[PDB]
């Protein structure tokens, strides 16, 4: 006699093997794969029933979003093939196509847990400062990809929820304006801030904020996307082959 | 290159935040201090820490188990401080070597082991209350607590459940660096090579799977840190171009993608399945399977290979061979 | 900490199973030189004459040899056992028929034990065989013996440290460790497995499902037996200077046939031979050996794998004196 | 065919070689020069496995095995059915791995993101080379590599570990194992945290990034940070093979005994021996 033996040449560990495969594929295909479809669906050119979040500072959202307005794309198709790439019809940095594209985030200010504006410059966040030993970039020149001084740093924007600097603000030389740049696009040296994503003249068309001492979620998207589009569009050579 | 993905070029300092919980705000202890070099690859603030009854009970129960283990280890070198520091990796507390069944074994042959395991079980249960109650106190889901409970469950499987199902405290895991390592080989030998346990392979695939997922996910968020991809809670409720490019990277590579929320459900599911698979494999082991290799041979799954050196008969089977 | 390349690697299983030996040439070289000290065979002698059962006074084993053939063996034994003490290690210089010295009465039992190995244990020693030298290596005390408790160093010609001494209780774990290839297995596989025939080295079932009546509670062997078998296998692997794949396909340790090498079967006869030597020849010698040879439990020194092999899969890399001394076996 | 937010990203550019020639999509997949070469090596590799498997004794998926040559063939060519098929499939595997990685670089450049994913993909490709090329080269034969089979390659890992008595005492193994455990643990912690904030239960408000750091400062007294846990998780996962590559390449070329004995550098220091 044997423990675990059943009818036929069957045993208990054999049965659990089928049960284990059934549970795994049930979770994968019938749950995880449907949670993967809460954004970007339905396709254009199987879905789960909507999910609704109660936001921390009032109001709700239900995903995926249905925006009351949609943007017009300044793109031209290269061919009639269904999988052909598109082509910009103007300046892709200001038209925001390709790597310069931003999402239609809410035009609301991202908030701290206690309701204040999360991303603010140090002129507003007077209780914040740069840690001892690190470079204070205020007053340092910003050198763009062509080696020309694009401007001078005037302030740093800090995330008051995570204690983490995320942007530098610089006066654009010869443009009577200030533009924000994500610190990921900044190589902070002791005497200069190096920026290779765009050229010096392209700092003039960085998307501008509606208010001087705050920023919205969509404005943060617009500012970040402009420098990223320069990785492919700052010069004609960046869109071509590396070799 | 995004230098922020390597380290924090400019660290920020500010007043330390305290989010109120439903209870226990007064039980947070410690003056926070800030490490410059820790701040380069993480948050610079260390402390404070919450105490609470369950966290205190965890230290008391756990220190009791550790004290029982270390004392028994010091006796194995006859309380020689040099040899203890020398032989430390080799010292251990062992389960009963003789077969007493489920009877509580003597102190010199498994009694101290069973008592340290009891206090360790109480320490783990106390810490799970803390992990569970801290989430409820802050209005958070218990996603970490239930992942934690699966790891505690697997520890119970190799610690007392399987010993009870087969009916012997001798099958339990010893305490010690090398001694608990040696148990892995004796447990695999006894039960016919764990490479032929399907739940071993399931647990291995999920353990490898967590390595693939955190390498791909961690690198993906670093790749979209230029667009604030690390701000994931608000990327869930308000999709930004960070997780749009992230989904399109994987959609253009493997033909499908997840969301910034659901990729966590994949990661939470894979880590959970490492323990769920390992537990079911231990629970079937010995109780309903005695030899996993022959169990595969019974079902025809085992691979066979040609003879390289000539086949060797079992000499114990030969006529006239000694016993 | 590390050993330089290149390494000597053999193949013991089907390609792609990663079975075979992994050796270091510098180690093998030093063992080959050490084992080359085997004194060559003495020259042949006159085959005609009376048997020493007639000529001599107290010959009990070698009585059929002639005088010239008998004094030849008396020279080889001295070369193999006591070359520095000479004839008088075992003989009263003034009467060679007297048993007044303890090595005399032990050597006769050893002459019987040597013929027994070469005659009754050919399933193991084959035509290579053993002489006195295979263990003694030129000294009356063989370098690699075991007592009823772990001892260090393994080679008794080396001076022990304080912690290595069996009296120092704080070094027991290291004495256990070095006899099991530095593992932390808490079992002495000599007294458990090689001193006698009491225990069963095999611990893995030969059934896919747990057989009823031997699978629950006190019907079960403790899992300690699996550690102990593992301990014997690390000691076997170290004493031969080899690894598992010299004998097992690690796919299924418990299976024979294509899953085992021919050496594993020879090893099986080697375990039965060690127990025969310890139980019936070496252990009873504690009544004939002086108290300075005995262990702390009154035991005479006993033999394991390393007594003959000394770190090589074959003793002396297969060197043999069988055809040169037929009086040592096989015995018709 | 396209995601609801996909069309504005479907531009040309970002290629390494080829230009517009292969810069197109096939369904959701992007192609590029390296998507062509990837399909080339996969087709060539899957073909070789099929033809070699037909020559074998079984079509059972668990029983099929394509093995390397005998040790005696060394690093030279081997008969097609005696190890040659293994040699060609290995070349195709590396070609498909490296093409897959460079394809990921092109997709990264078109999307304007960092190259973090293809760089991380170099880690498992590197470990594959340690097992199938580097360690065989140091040992002198390709037959030291593992076979291509669902259940047969486990027997390779098993025998290889026992060839050194107790592979658990391999110090490079202990490090590779420790990272495997801590990475799977950290993924359950981190994946559970994000889901706990976005799904507080009942009809409660979604919590904040402040709630993230407060939970782990309460439990363990420290919270590494939202971005930093992604740098950490990639560091923990990569060091499973980065540290494990040491112990694998040392077993044989640099150490021929059992791995427990290696620890004698500590145990056998004369002043406490
Ligand atoms: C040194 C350590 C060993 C090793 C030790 C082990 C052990 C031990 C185990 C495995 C297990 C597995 N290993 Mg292995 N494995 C190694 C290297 C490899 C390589 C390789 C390119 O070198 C491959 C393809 C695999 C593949 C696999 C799978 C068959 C299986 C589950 C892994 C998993 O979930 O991963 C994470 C990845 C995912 C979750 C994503 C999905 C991946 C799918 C499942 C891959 C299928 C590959 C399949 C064989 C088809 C190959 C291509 C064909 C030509 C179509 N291993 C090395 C050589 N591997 C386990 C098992 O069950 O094996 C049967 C197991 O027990
Ligand atoms: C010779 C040795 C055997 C072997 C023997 C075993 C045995 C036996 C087991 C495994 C198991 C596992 N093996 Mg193994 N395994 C081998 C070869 C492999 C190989 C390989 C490539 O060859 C791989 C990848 C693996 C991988 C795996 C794991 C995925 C799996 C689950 C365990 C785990 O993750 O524990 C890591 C996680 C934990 C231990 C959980 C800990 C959780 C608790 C809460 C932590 C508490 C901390 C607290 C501070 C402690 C305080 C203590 C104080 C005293 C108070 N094995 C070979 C074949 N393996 C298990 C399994 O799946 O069996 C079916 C198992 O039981
Ligand atoms: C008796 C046997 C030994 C043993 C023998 C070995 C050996 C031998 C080795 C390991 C190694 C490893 N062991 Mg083990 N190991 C044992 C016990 C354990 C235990 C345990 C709890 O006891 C654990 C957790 C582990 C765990 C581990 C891993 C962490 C480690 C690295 C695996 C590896 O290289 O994968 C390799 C995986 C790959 C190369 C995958 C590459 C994937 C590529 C890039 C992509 C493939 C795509 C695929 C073909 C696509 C198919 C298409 C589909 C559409 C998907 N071992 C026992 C004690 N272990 C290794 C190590 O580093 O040791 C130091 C090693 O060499
Ligand atoms: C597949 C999923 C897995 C996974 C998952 C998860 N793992 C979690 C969680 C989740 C989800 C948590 O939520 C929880 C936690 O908080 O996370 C921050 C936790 C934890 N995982 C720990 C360790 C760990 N997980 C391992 C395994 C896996 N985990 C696998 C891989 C391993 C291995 C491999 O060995 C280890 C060592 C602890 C750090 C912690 C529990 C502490 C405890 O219970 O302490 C109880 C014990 C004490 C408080 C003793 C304190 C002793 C002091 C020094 C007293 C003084 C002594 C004195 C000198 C004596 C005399
Ligand atoms: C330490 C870091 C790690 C890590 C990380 C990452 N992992 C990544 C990425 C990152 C970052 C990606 O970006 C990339 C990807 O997009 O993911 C979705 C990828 C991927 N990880 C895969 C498998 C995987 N990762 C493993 C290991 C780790 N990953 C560890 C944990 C293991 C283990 C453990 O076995 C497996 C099985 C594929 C799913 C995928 C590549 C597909 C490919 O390259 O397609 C191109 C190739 C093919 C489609 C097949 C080619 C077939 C050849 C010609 C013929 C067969 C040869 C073969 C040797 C036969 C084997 C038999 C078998 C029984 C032995
Ligand atoms: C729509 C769409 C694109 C879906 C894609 C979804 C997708 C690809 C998801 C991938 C994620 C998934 C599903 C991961 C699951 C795979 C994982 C984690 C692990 C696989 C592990 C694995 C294969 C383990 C096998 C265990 C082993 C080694 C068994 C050996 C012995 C054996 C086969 C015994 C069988 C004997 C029995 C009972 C019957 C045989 O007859
Ligand atoms: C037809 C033809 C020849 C076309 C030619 C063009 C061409 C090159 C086609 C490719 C054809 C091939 C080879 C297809 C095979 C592709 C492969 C290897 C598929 C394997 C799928 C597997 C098993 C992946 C394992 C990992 C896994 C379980 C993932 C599930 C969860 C997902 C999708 C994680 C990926 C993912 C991560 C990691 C994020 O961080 C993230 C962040 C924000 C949003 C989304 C995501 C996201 O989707
Ligand atoms: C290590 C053991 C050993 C050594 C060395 C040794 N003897 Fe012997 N000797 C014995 C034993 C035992 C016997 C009895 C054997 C027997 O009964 O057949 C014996 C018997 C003899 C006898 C028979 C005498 C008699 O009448 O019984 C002679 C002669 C002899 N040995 C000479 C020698 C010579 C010559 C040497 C060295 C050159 C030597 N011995 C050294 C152990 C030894
Ligand atoms: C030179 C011979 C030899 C070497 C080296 C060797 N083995 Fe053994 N092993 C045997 C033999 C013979 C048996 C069978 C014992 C018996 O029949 O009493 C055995 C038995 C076993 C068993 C138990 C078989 C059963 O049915 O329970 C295991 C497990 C094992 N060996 C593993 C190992 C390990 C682990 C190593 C090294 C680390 C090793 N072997 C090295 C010869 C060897
Ligand atoms: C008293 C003598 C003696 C002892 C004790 C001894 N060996 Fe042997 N062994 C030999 C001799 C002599 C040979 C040479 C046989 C040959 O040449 O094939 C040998 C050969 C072997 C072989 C064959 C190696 C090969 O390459 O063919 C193995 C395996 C082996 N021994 C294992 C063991 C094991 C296992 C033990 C104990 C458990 C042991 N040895 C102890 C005398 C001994
Ligand atoms: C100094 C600091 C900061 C920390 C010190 C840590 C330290 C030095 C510890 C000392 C030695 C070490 C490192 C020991 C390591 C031990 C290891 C790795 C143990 C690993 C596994 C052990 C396990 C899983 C044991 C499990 C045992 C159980 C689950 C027992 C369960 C018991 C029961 C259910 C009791 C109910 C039965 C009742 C009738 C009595
Ligand atoms: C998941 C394991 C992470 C381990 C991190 C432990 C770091 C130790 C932190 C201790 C903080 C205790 C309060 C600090 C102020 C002391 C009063
Ligand atoms: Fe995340």
């Amino acid at each position: 006699m044997y423990h675990g033996a059943l009818a036929q040449h069957l045993d208990i560990a054999q049965l659990v093997w089928y049960a284990q495969w059934l549970v795994i594929w049930t979770v994968v295909l019938l749950y995880l794969r449907r949670e993967d479809r809460r954004e970007g669906y339905p396709l254009v050119e199987e879905l789960p029933y909507p999910k609704t979040f109660v936001l921390p500072h009032g109001g709700t959202v239900t995903v995926p979003r249905r925006r009351p307005e949609t943007r017009e794309l300044k793109l031209a198709q290269t061919d009639g093939f269904e999988g052909a790439p598109l082509q910009p019809t103007g300046n892709p940095l200001v038209d925001a196509v390709g790597p310069a594209s931003y999402a239609e985030r809410a035009e609301v200010v991202d908030a701290t847990v206690d309701g204040k504006a999360k991303i603010v410059p140090l002129r507003v966040a007077t209780d914040f400062s740069i840690a001892e030993g690190d470079v204070d970039p205020r007053g340092l020149p910003v050198v763009a990809a062509d080696g020309v001084e694009a401007g001078t740093v005037t302030d740093l924007w800090v995330d008051r929820s995570e204690h983490y600097f995320r942007y530098l603000e610089l006066s654009v030389a010869g443009s009577a304006r200030t533009a924000l740049i994500p610190l990921g696009f900044c190589d902070v040296k002791k005497d200069k801030i190096v920026v290779t994503s765009i050229l010096s003249e392209q700092f003039a068309n960085v998307p501008r904020l509606q208010s001087r001492d705050q920023i919205t979620l969509r404005e943060e998207d617009k500012v970040s996307a402009y420098y990223a589009g320069g990785l492919l569009y700052a010069t004609p050579e960046r869109a071509e082959s590396l070799l | 290159a995004d230098y922020q993905t390597i380290y924090t070029q400019i660290q920020a300092r500010g007043p330390h935040i305290t989010v109120s919980g439903e209870w226990g705000d007064n039980d947070r202890v410690g003056k926070p201090f800030y490490s410059y070099w820790l701040g380069k690859i993480g948050d610079a603030q260390i402390g404070p820490i919450y105490l609470g009854a369950s966290g205190i009970a965890a230290f008391a129960f756990g220190s009791t188990a550790i004290l029982i283990i270390l004392f028994n280890m010091a006796a194995e070198v006859h309380f020689d401080p040099l040899q203890f520091f020398r032989q430390f990796f080799w010292l251990g507390l062992y389960p009963p070597k003789a077969q007493y069944g489920m009877g509580i074994p003597p102190l010199h042959d498994g009694g101290w082991w069973l008592m340290a395991g009891l206090f360790m079980t109480l320490s783990l249960g106390s810490w799970w209350i803390r992990v569970y109650s801290r989430a409820r106190a802050l209005g958070l889901g218990t996603h970490i607590a239930w992942n934690f409970a699966a790891a505690i469950f697997f520890v119970l499987c190799i610690g007392c459940i399987h010993p009870t199902l087969v009916g012997s405290w001798s099958e339990g895991v010893p305490f010690g660096i090398w001694p608990h390592i040696d148990w892995l080989t004796a447990f695999s030998i006894r039960y016919g090579n764990f490479y032929y346990c399907p739940w071993h392979g399931f647990s291995i695939g999920f353990a490898y799977g967590c390595g693939l997922l955190f390498a791909a996910h961690g690198a993906t968020i670093l790749a979209v840190a230029r667009f604030g991809g690390d701000r994931e809670i608000e990327q869930i409720t308000d999709r930004g171009t960070a997780v749009e490019r992230a989904a399109l990277f994987w959609r253009w590579t493997i033909g499908f993608n997840a969301t910034i929320e659901s990729v966590h459900r994949w990661g939470w599911f894979f880590s959970l399945m490492v323990m769920v698979s390992a537990s079911v494999g231990i629970l079937l082991t010995g109780t309903f399977v005695d030899n996993w290799y022959l169990w595969c041979v019974k079902h025809g799954a085992a691979p066979d290979y040609p003879a390289y050196l000539p086949a060797t008969p079992d000499p114990a089977s030969l006529p006239g061979a000694p016993k | 900490c590390f050993e330089p390349p290149p390494a000597t690697t053999t193949q013991t299983g089907f390609r792609g199973l990663s079975m075979g030996e992994v050796l270091h040439p510098a180690t093998v070289k030093a063992k080959k030189e050490r084992d080359a000290q085997y004194p060559p065979a003495l020259a042949a002698v006159k085959a005609e004459g009376p048997p020493v059962s007639q000529v001599y006074k107290n010959v009990k084993v070698l009585g059929n040899l002639t005088e010239a053939e008998f004094l030849r063996t008396m020279t080889a034994i001295t070369e193999w056992v006591s070359p520095q003490e000479g004839c008088t290690y075992c003989h009263d210089e003034n009467n060679l028929a007297s048993e007044a010295k303890y090595p005399y009465v032990v050597a006769r039992r050893m002459l019987e034990m040597t013929r027994a190995i070469n005659t009754n244990w050919t399933q193991h020693v084959a035509q290579t065989g053993v002489t006195c030298y295979t263990c003694h290596r030129g000294t009356p005390l063989p370098p690699y013996v075991r007592y009823l408790e772990p001892t260090l160093p393994l080679n008794n010609r080396e001076t022990p440290t304080h912690v290595e001494r069996v009296e120092t209780r704080s070094g027991y774990v290291v004495r256990l460790a070095k006899y099991t290839a530095y593992s932390a297995l808490n079992y002495d596989p000599f007294t458990m497995f090689l001193a006698n025939d009491k225990r069963q080295v095999r611990v893995v079932p030969q059934t896919a499902l747990p057989l009823v009546g031997v699978s629950r509670g006190k019907e079960r062997r403790p899992l300690s037996d699996a550690y102990a078998t593992f301990a014997l296998m690390m000691s076997i692997s170290d004493s031969l200077g080899t690894n598992c794949t010299f004998c097992h396909n690690a796919q299924t340790f418990e299976s024979w046939g294509k899953k085992s090498t021919p050496q594993r079967a020879i090893a099986w006869w080697g375990i039965r031979m060690v127990r025969d030597l310890n139980m019936n020849y070496l252990a009873p010698l504690n009544a004939s050996l002086p108290a300075s040879r005995l262990g702390r439990q009154g035991e005479a020194p006993q033999a394991d794998c390393r007594t003959c092999h000394q770190g090589v899969t074959k003793p002396l890399f297969g060197a043999s004196r069988l055809k040169d001394y037929p009086e040592l076996g096989p015995i018709k | 065919a396209l995601l609801s937010f996909e069309r504005k990203y479907r531009v040309r550019g970002g290629t390494l070689i080829g230009g517009d020639l292969f810069d197109f999509w096939v369904g959701p997949y992007f192609v590029g020069f390296f998507g062509v070469s990837a399909i080339f090596f996969i087709f060539l590799g899957v073909s070789l496995i099929g033809y070699a498997a037909s020559q074998g004794p079984t079509w059972d998926p668990f029983a099929i095995s394509i093995n390397p040559p005998d040790l005696k063939y060394g690093l030279g060519a081997a008969p097609l059915l005696e190890g040659g098929f293994w040699q060609a499939i290995t070349v195709c595997a590396l070609g498909a791995f490296i093409s897959w990685m460079l394809r990921e670089v092109e997709i990264s450049r078109k999307l304007g993101i960092g190259w973090h994913v293809p760089l991380a993909f170099c880690v498992p490709i590197f470990m594959f080379c340690v097992l199938q090329v580097f360690r065989p080269l140091l040992l002198g034969s390709w037959g030291h590599a593992f076979p291509y089979g669902i259940l047969s390659h486990l027997d390779w890992v098993n025998n290889f570990g026992y060839q050194y008595l107790n592979w658990h005492y391999n110090p490079g193994h202990m490090s590779s194992v420790s990272f495997l455990f801590v990475n799977a643990m950290a993924l359950g912690l981190h994946g559970g945290l994000i889901l706990s904030v976005a799904n507080p239960g009942d009809g409660d408000k979604v919590k904040t990034a402040e709630h993230e750091n407060q939970y782990f400062r309460d439990v363990v007294g420290y919270s590494i940070g939202a971005l930093s846990i992604h740098r950490l998780g990639l560091f923990l996962a990569s060091n499973i093979f980065l540290t494990g590559a040491f112990g694998t390449i040392a077993s044989g070329p640099f150490w021929t005994r059992g791995w427990p004995e290696w620890w004698g550098w500590w145990l056998d220091i004369p002043f406490w021996s």
